[PDB]
């Protein structure tokens, strides 16, 4: 194994939440990167809203990509602009056409991956910020590659990413990192569309239970004084 | 079961107080302070060094499985 | 008139040297009713189909209004509960409670009523540990000769397990905290004829007093730091116990590199992985839990706490080093520094129990001529 | 154009546990390109320079983005 | 015997407003009636405060879900 | 040495600590339900208050200062002829019936 | 004093004591979300919608 | 001792010019626990699908080795159920049971607990009947002015109804005998 680091975050604290600015960048890797390959199938553009895009404006997106929908009145189905409701676009029909697409090896989900892979963010963000030169001694197949965090440190993952792979909207700047960081920033929402509202109760919580705790803890000690005051004697002849 | 008819009792009095009539917390941190640790230094004799040994049993669980992996010279 | 059996929650004697431990006596009542509470509304929206159950679990941390929350209040909560329990046994043990013979033998029903309810209960959202965890368990009632075969093969509704094993526990599961929510009230009948037990051991008839002002509100406070520490996990840490995995597809095809069920069995699950032969480490498990209706044949001193008998304590406590440690032991793989551990751990559990602590009462009583 | 990682990475491999792993490292890369035959490989030097390194990375890498 | 017998004093435990015998009550149980009561009503306002929103999450669980919404206007 | 060790082990159980003794801390089963039965009244009450004090200091986890508390020597066997004297009548009830 | 002032008003009768609550309870209400809100906002400021809710 | 609480349906006085009505009395002791038997065995191949529930009773009625029996010892065994009802509670009018007011009240919260769990029974297996005998009802409670639009489309999980009303019931049907219990 290899352990990540404990690389800071935004959100990291336990009052502290995502910035959505860099989540509205993430989500424009996700679709010119990654869903390729990737089958994010829990999710749907109708779940931006509130978060990094609008309600007519991530519908522009719904209106760009075709989606199979309806059985026509023939008995045949077609393909449709996709709208709000609709689920990501899958990439490939089935697992196994994308094992063919690969060698021999299957992308994984990426809805739930961080919380279902030790240390989560850290992991990925020093995953693809790994790659290096095999070392002395090693020796491997063809679509392989060396990343030391992926166990076994053998992996078909083609590199997906690298400095100027694409560009975004505002115009900061496309490097290997920054999108690493946007990405990271991404997935955990993913798995987590609840960060913005956990923390609120996670704050409400405390100052009404670190106030009442003190309070009740009182009316304990209230009706207990009777006998944490309580004396006695011994009179017989 | 309930009161009445549990036991007998013969010369005993009873001396005890409304709760309005006194703070709920005196002497908290006055006497309190000293009476847990008169409760800690009877107790933590015989509670600490089964976990004193588990820390240790966890130390050394790590660091021989931690060596075994890392090779050998051969 | 329904009125004059409730007051064995109101107007029941009780004593007065009450730690704050009984307060976990109660929170079960918080737990059960609250997880019951939690997990109903809960399978509102469980589908117990596998090509959809794991998504439908998806249909609730999503889109859901607040129904995310419910997922970790009743999950993270059946860990909560289970720190009471050992919370709560332990105790009897460090107190004396096990003289009761008649409830404590309840007090063991229920614990196999829950540790194999829970087993079916991590299982449901197909988690590839839910798989796994089910097959490895399940699979070791192969080890019996002649019928080990049919039982499991029974269970799994047919040859392994599939969505016909799924539904079969999802009412198996759905059902027993109601069996449990019954048997509660009888594991407090037969203490209604006799009462609690001080942690001094004494029978203490001459200073039993309310209940009503005094340890409900007692039971409340503790209620309070129960929903404290639940409300901190789900919202500060909730993927801590749960492990990662859970949130994987299932799939027969593949398995992690480290396997592991729940944190709480682990204790358990250790003294089995111990044992290189099959069998001769299941009989050791059940034996481990129903050895808890064998002590109380092994109360030797004629006393009945540990307050008063400092030799009991040193064990103990040495006691809860083993259980924590085949507890941390037990989620970690099999390799050579562990391995020799748990060929020790697993004997000293069996051998604090069954040799020390009745000799313990055997020497007490001689220190003090009895 | 640039990534400010290699800036960051360029100043700790300068550092006392970079430098020291490395140095076993290259010994490490010469004990297997010397020997012919070797089911052996630096895998075991070069993660306790990773572990070392990584580790500077996380005090300040965020300070730039 | 039963006259002989007498009470301690309490004054280690006592609020300070009656430690003085030579006064009297009425003039501070008012008040010493208030203070107690206040913590609990206080503590009965948050229990309320954390069952509106405790309850509302279930119910608005048994609401329609986000799913559908998506389905209703379009 | 032995003599040591009864002192001593008797000062670590802590009953001495709460104004107890040695007879108070017995567990109750049948045999001793009748010989606690058939104690006098001017040592049966003074069991109690002996108990009911040590309770409320139990609950406090409080204890009494070091004059009040007991003496190894005054470690009374109060109890004990009324004991066996019971067991004395159980074996013979049994056997008896064999 | 304030306390025993209150207590003769309010306090006294059962049937006037939850009165008190569930009117200082809704007053309260309208104050806890705003505290809480705000602060939320005070240490994530830059982060949220509302703040990227005028660009577009 | 839990042995004298079980002396009520043991040493219990009781009189003697007892009819066969008061056979009707118990049955529903034995309905309702067979019929908890019946369909909890019953639930072991459910499912709360709308896309696969109507199927999953012919994985029932098909391929289970004599379960295709449990779906009608238990639905039928639902109608003999009633059938002691309107038997068991006519008597108390015909001989004068209600003045135990203590008690009648009760005979009333199982009857509405039982005709809105039943009502909650016929709905499972999506028989177009199942369906549209959801309709109607829970339609009515729009009835109501003001609120009647709000708590019918409350309990419909949206709009109308839907996989998402489906599941709300089985648990909740799964579930109320036990309160019966
Ligand atoms: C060229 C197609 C393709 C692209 C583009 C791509 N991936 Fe991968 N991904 C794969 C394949 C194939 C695997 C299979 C890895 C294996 O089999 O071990 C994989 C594996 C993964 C995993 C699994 C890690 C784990 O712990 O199991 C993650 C996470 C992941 N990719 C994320 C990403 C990220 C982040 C990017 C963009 C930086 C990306 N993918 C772009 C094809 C792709
Ligand atoms: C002692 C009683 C119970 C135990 C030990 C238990 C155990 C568990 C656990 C640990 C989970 C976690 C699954 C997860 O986090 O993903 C779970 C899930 C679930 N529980 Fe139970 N449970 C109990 C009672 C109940 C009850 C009373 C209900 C319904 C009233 C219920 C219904 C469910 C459902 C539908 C799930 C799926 C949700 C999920 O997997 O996330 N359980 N159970
Ligand atoms: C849902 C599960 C349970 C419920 C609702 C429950 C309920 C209770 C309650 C309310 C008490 C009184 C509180 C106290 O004595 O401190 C109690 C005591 C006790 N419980 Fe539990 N309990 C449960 C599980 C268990 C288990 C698993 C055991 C295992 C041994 C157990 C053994 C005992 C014993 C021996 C007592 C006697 C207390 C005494 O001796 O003073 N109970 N139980
Ligand atoms: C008074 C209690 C109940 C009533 C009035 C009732 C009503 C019904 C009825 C009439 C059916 C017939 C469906 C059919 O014939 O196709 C049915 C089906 C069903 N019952 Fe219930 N039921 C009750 C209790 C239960 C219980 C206790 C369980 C489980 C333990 C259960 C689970 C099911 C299931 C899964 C079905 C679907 C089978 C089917 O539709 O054929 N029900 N219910």
């Amino acid at each position: 194994e290899l352990h990540p680091p404990s690389y800071p975050w935004s959100h990291r604290g336990l009052l502290s939440s995502l910035d959505h600015t860099s989540i509205r960048r993430g989500f424009q890797v996700y679709k010119q990167v990654c869903s390729s390959c990737h089958s994010m199938d829990y999710v749907a553009y109708r779940h931006l809203v509130g978060v990094c895009y609008t309600e007519d404006e991530a519908k522009a997106l719904a209106e760009e990509v075709e989606v199979q929908d309806g059985p026509n009145e023939d008995g045949e189905m077609f393909m449709r602009p996709g709208k709000l409701s609709d689920y990501f676009p899958k990439p490939y029909p089935n697992p196994e056409a994308a094992r063919a697409a690969n060698n021999g090896a299957l992308p994984p989900d990426l809805s739930y991956i961080v919380r279902a892979r030790h240390g989560g963010e850290d992991y990925v963000f020093s995953l693809l910020t790994g790659y290096c030169e095999p070392p002395t001694g090693v020796s491997l197949r063809e679509g392989l590659y060396f990343n030391p965090y992926f166990p076994g440190q053998a992996i078909g993952m083609a590199p997906p990413i690298y400095n100027e792979v694409l560009e975004f909207d505002d115009g900061t700047p496309a490097t290997m990192s920054q999108v690493a960081k946007d990405v990271c920033t991404f997935l955990r929402w993913a798995a987590e569309p609840e960060h913005d509202h956990r923390k609120r109760m996670g704050l409400k919580m405390l100052l009404m239970m670190g106030l009442l705790l003190p309070l009740v803890y009182a009316m304990k000690r209230h009706k207990w004084s009777v006998l944490k005051s309580r004396k006695l004697a011994y009179r017989p002849p | 079961r309930q009161f009445g008819h549990l036991t007998r009792v013969r010369h005993v009095i009873t001396y005890s107080l409304s709760p309005f009539e006194q703070r709920a917390f005196p002497h908290y941190f006055s006497k309190g302070i000293p009476n847990v640790l008169r409760r800690t230094r009877a107790c933590i004799l015989r509670v600490a060094p089964p976990f004193v040994a588990f820390y240790l049993v966890y130390t050394w669980g790590t660091q021989e499985f931690e060596k075994s992996k890392r090779k050998n010279p051969a | 008139l329904m009125k004059i059996v409730n007051n064995a929650f109101i107007d029941l004697p009780a004593p007065s040297n009450i730690s704050s431990w009984w307060n976990f006596g109660s929170l079960l009542g918080i737990c059960l009713i609250l997880q019951i509470l939690t997990g109903l509304f809960l399978a509102m929206h469980y589908t117990s189909d596998t090509t959809t159950a794991f998504s439908s679990v998806t249909h609730i941390c999503r889109d859901v209004n607040y129904g995310w929350i419910i997922r970790y209040m009743h999950a993270n909560g059946a860990s909560m509960f289970f720190i009471c329990l050992y919370m709560h046994v332990g105790r009897g043990l460090y107190y004396g409670s096990y003289t009761f013979l008649e409830t404590w033998n309840i007090g063991v029903i229920l614990l196999l009523t829950v540790m194999a309810t829970a087993f079916m209960g991590y299982v449901l959202p197909w988690g590839q540990m839910s798989f796994w965890g089910a097959t490895v368990i399940t699979n070791l009632l192969s080890a019996i000769p002649y019928i080990g075969t049919n039982l499991v093969e029974w269970i799994w509704g047919g040859f392994s397990v599939d969505k016909a094993t799924l539904t079969r526990f999802f009412a198996f599961h759905f059902i027993l905290p109601f069996i449990i929510m019954a048997i509660a009230m009888v594991h407090l009948l037969f203490l209604h004829e006799t009462g609690s037990n001080n942690p001094t051991g004494i029978s203490s008839d001459v200073d039993k007093i309310p209940f009503h002002p005094y340890y409900t509100i007692k039971d409340i406070l503790g209620a309070l730091l129960l929903i404290l520490a639940l409300m901190l996990l789900v919202l500060f840490a909730p993927d801590l116990l749960g492990d990662p995995d859970n949130y994987t597809p299932a799939n027969p095809l593949n398995t992690p590199p480290h396997i592991k069920p729940e944190w709480y069995f682990l204790f358990a699950y250790a003294i089995l992985r111990s044992i290189p032969n099959k069998l001769g480490g299941v009989l050791a498990l059940a034996f481990s839990i129903l050895i808890l209706a064998l002590i109380p044949l092994l109360h030797t001193s004629k006393q009945r706490s540990m307050m008063f008998r400092p030799l009991s304590q040193c064990l103990f406590w040495a006691l809860v080093a083993d259980l924590l440690t085949l507890t941390w032991i037990g989620g970690q793989p099999v390799e050579h520094p562990y391995i020799t551990i748990g060929q020790l751990a697993s004997v000293l559990y069996f051998l604090l129990i069954l040799v020390l602590m009745p000799t313990a009462g055997t020497i007490e009583n001689k220190l003090l001529k009895w | 154009l640039v990534d400010p990682l290699t800036t960051v990475r360029e100043q700790c491999e300068q550092l006392e546990k970079c430098v020291k792993a490395r140095e076993r490292l290259e010994l490490c890369d010469e004990r297997v390109s010397s020997r012919s035959q070797t089911e052996e490989d630096c895998t075991e030097e070069l993660l306790d320079f990773l572990h070392a390194r990584d580790h500077c990375v996380a005090h300040k890498l965020f300070n730039s983005l | 015997s039963h006259t002989d017998i007498k009470v301690p004093d309490f004054s280690d435990y006592r609020r300070p407003e009656v430690l003085d015998s030579t006064k009297s009550s009425k003039e501070s149980s008012e008040a010493r009636k208030g203070f107690s009561y206040l913590v609990t009503a206080t503590t009965t306002v948050g229990v309320a405060y954390a069952a509106k929103n405790v309850v509302s999450q279930f119910v608005s669980s048994m609401s329609a879900s986000a799913d559908v919404l998506a389905m209703s206007k379009i | 040495w032995l003599e040591g060790i009864r002192k001593w082990y008797y000062n670590a159980a802590g009953f001495n600590k709460l104004g107890l003794m040695r007879d108070d801390t017995i567990h109750e089963n049948d045999d001793v339900k009748e010989a606690i039965r058939r104690l006098p009244e001017n040592l049966y009450d003074d069991r109690v208050f002996r108990i009911k004090r040590a309770l409320d200091l139990s609950m406090r986890q409080q204890i009494l200062p070091k004059e009040q508390w007991t003496k190894y020597e005054e470690d009374k066997s109060y109890l004990e002829p009324y004991l066996k004297e019971v067991i004395r009548e159980r074996k013979e009830r049994e056997e008896w019936a064999k | 004093t304030l306390t025993a002032r209150l207590y003769s008003l309010l306090f006294r009768r059962t049937s006037t004591f939850a009165l008190t609550i569930v009117v200082g309870a809704l007053f309260f209400e309208r104050a806890f979300d705003q505290g809480a809100d705000a602060i939320y906002e005070h240490i994530n400021e830059g982060k949220l919608w509302k703040h990227i809710k005028h660009k577009y």
